[PDB]
């Protein structure tokens, strides 16, 4: 799941950082 | 529209009488469960005991429903369908079952597992309840996004399965397989004796299962077995000990076959599928979630 | 206020100090997985070393605690209550050990396992380091984000739990259970044989386990034994060669029961509910990370 | 140019088309799978049935295939080269197939594997619907970004490989191993008994597994049957009970070099390893899906 | 400086020279693996081969390695120490194991170890190629961000195996444990032969294991077989069949302690400390990646 959660995660930050 | 339907409509929709029905439900899920755990026996000790708790739990469900339906004129098609009627066939079970414990069996036992939907009725508590629904309509709506991977493992699965049946469905068919030692060479026994009979490079090892078939009829025996005994594999259970490693070292130099196939078949549908699989559902309900 | 109280405690928050303590609870750890690695035994080889050295480890905590609460004029409701009440207790299970060890048994032998609270002093030590503390801290404030989905979890758990002491807790009740072969189609023995009666069709197979139960009195037999073994094929152990196969081949055509039954099973709760309890659990926790 | 070229190739390019070509697809994958499962044996029963309906299937797949090329003038370099030459090369197994069954077996018994890529004839379903074509492309994509990760995992595979073939190759040759009680010191026997010759503080265990091999001639007998079992012990399948404990117990007190052995090899590579693995697949995946 | 160091120095960071040291390395790697496939056995057949292949290697290796000392003065402290110690360790064990080839042995037969470090030569293969040298180095840089929980992990697990070691470790010791069946409520037997000595509720079950021991001893007879034993169930291998029911169903009815204990360790330490030292991990290694 971590594998999974993770992967998800990258793509947070990644629109986080777009709008940031 | 009935004259007193307005007050009670809104009566119903009382979060205290809300919470009450989730404490009933969940009551009667408890009462389930300690019927199955302090008396499931054939031979029932306190038997009225839970046909009497059955009967008023169902009494109870069928007062609540129809305060439910007397708010809305028994229409149940505008306001929340699938609530409604999902809670219809629950109290139609029960009535049902009330009126076999009163009057006699007046249904074939061929119908036991419709019987058995008062199990499902926790399944009401979700709506009582905003974060469980919130949860379960989250996995509703994830769902379809699953569909398609899900549907791409199922078509490997049947490849690998057609290759399975056709490859090891006679395997071990005498019920004894040979495989072979490498004991002269590893020094064990002198090649001398090996040729004279004393030691052999060959043993005949049983090849029938717990469940007393032979390693191919059960596993491979079938296309539907062959697909559950891939989905053995795919969830990872004793894949080498019972299902992969017989077949592997049945084969005395072409052991290639069966290494690959088992361990493209693990590679590819357990890890890349599942965890796609996996992935696609969690970002579909944490897209939901936002 | 004590006069000499802000002294002491000022002494006591001192980093040199809590390294030192932190160093103690290591090392009465150290002791404890020492004793049971080297001499766990009933009749123990080395008696007096392990008593003598949980006396001198409690008489150590308890001049510490003492430091730490004279600093605090034995209040402990203002400042730390949770840290010092925990501290209290294991202080308290200590002085307990080393007054029996002293003045003979005291308390009667239905309280070991209150004895056995000194293998959680280790405990202490999350506290005297800041990243241990963080993790902990975010576990603990993770987990209410998990009470929801891990409630769901275990209502499918208890349903699934149901349906199975209803279905399989009568499965191989004789000891033995009948698996039907296929041979005649299978071309492995003519069908004039098997009619002759040279061979047959229906093999009998063993249903008694590893634990003496049968099948179904073990692995359902009761709605907490079938909760168990839910459990164990949700982690995903023998659930196939132990618990689903012999259900499975014992429906002779009515197969589709028990392999729906453990595939729905499986997937649901497996998967879907096992990886969102983790992602969520994961989720908060991060989110608490930043 | 063709003169009647282009409408034709318009007309297959048609979305109606397209669905009864996938409709024709998916009805040939469910024809094979009923013929895997009702009908697999070696003596068929129902014989002729799947061999016409082979025929049927790989003329109509011939009919629409050259519709298909006699749109691009037969010449399947230009447009669309890859899933071209797919569909000639299964025609081309179907026209084998249907030669043999009118004319007699043409063909060496050696090459049955290329008949069975009739089962692989599924995957030109993926090219009709766009959502499993979008998954298996992505799918594509991302593992040239799996390679690097992979082929660390298996370089470390083959170092812990060989290592294992240099130790435990020769672990249980004679087919019985020695494990040592330690029953003195836990009051089961006194000492005096055990010098005397009632008991004794050693016990012989077999070491043939189930294949009928010993632990290290199958385990770790060559380098590729220890890279198989390391592949095993990877995935999680019964790495203590059958792999690790024996030869864990085997050492006498010399137990670290085992427990370090597997505990590290599990710790890298599957937790570590496995792990990246996924994780950089599915982030080229995501990456891919926007 | 040496007068002709800088060419040699320059000629040696070439990277036609590097990718021919580097197939030199994969050459040899690929040459051990060969070694221990075709001929692992105490009694080589080609013996000669493989001892003369790796002489030819190591000095290959010892050429390439002067030329890259003389590049920097044979000083090796201020370029890439760290790669450069590493180079020499393997070239000195390989000139070891030449001058054992030519002169004789050497050394005490207590230092196979050593020897042993052939295997682990193609980690200077990572150094060649960026991808694997990066993956490497982000796996380096993650696992600091592991320790933590990590540690927190191996703290629960050794506070888990001092409870076992305490409660198990005397567990089935005669060899033998009684579990107990509920045939008369099931209604199997009537309770008029239980009492009368037809039969009985309490069968005798064996608790010897596959290696010798009984179920404490081998499991949690010691501290550090109890770790090993909870490493087992934190990896998810046979932790029911085995570890668990045994001791579940050894307890008459407080079989809440056996249930609780293993379904608490696997909850909190394999969910959820294995996803979140995973996670940590992952996480690292990402943002290594940017």
């Amino acid at each position: 799941i971590a594998a999974i959660h993770n992967a998800r995660r990258k793509k947070r930050e990644a629109a986080a950082a777009h709008k940031a | 529209w009935l004259p007193h339907q307005r007050k009670v409509f809104d009566f119903y929709a009382s979060q205290g009488v809300q919470y009450f029905t989730a404490f009933l439900i969940v009551s009667n899920f408890i009462f389930n469960c300690a019927e199955k755990e302090w008396d499931p026996y054939t031979d029932q000790l306190y038997q009225g005991l839970w046909r009497w708790g059955e009967f008023a739990f169902n009494t109870m469900f069928l007062i609540e429903l129809l305060i439910n339906f007397y708010g809305i004129a028994f229409c149940f098609w505008r306001y929340n369908w699938a609530w409604n009627t999902f809670d219809l066939v629950v109290v139609a079970i029960g009535t049902l079952t009330m009126a076999e414990a009163i009057g006699g069996n007046f249904m074939p036992p061929s119908m036991a597992l419709i019987r058995n939907l008062r199990a499902f009725r926790i399944f009401r508590l979700f709506k009582r309840i905003k974060s469980l629904n919130k949860i379960i309509v989250s996995l509703g709506k994830a769902i379809p996004g699953v569909a398609n991977a899900f549907v791409i493992m199922v078509i490997i699965m049947c490849i690998y399965a057609i290759l399975g049946v056709e490859f090891y469905h006679m395997t071990g068919s005498d019920g004894t397989y040979v495989t072979y030692n490498d004991n002269v060479k590893r020094g064990l026994c002198t090649g001398d004796e090996v040729e004279l009979g004393q030691c052999s490079l060959n043993q005949t090892v049983s090849s029938e299962t717990a469940r007393g078939y032979t390693y191919g009829e059960e596993y491979y025996g079938t296309f539907f077995r062959a697909l559950y005994t891939l989905f053995q594999v795919l969830t990872g259970e004793s894949w080498s000990e019972a299902v992969a490693r017989p077949a592997v070292f049945e084969s005395h130099y072409d052991s290639f076959g069966p290494v690959l196939f088992y361990v493209s078949f693990i590679i590819i549908c357990q890890i890349v599928l599942i965890n796609v699989v996996v992935a696609v559902l969690l970002d579909k309900m944490v897209e939901e979630d936002d």
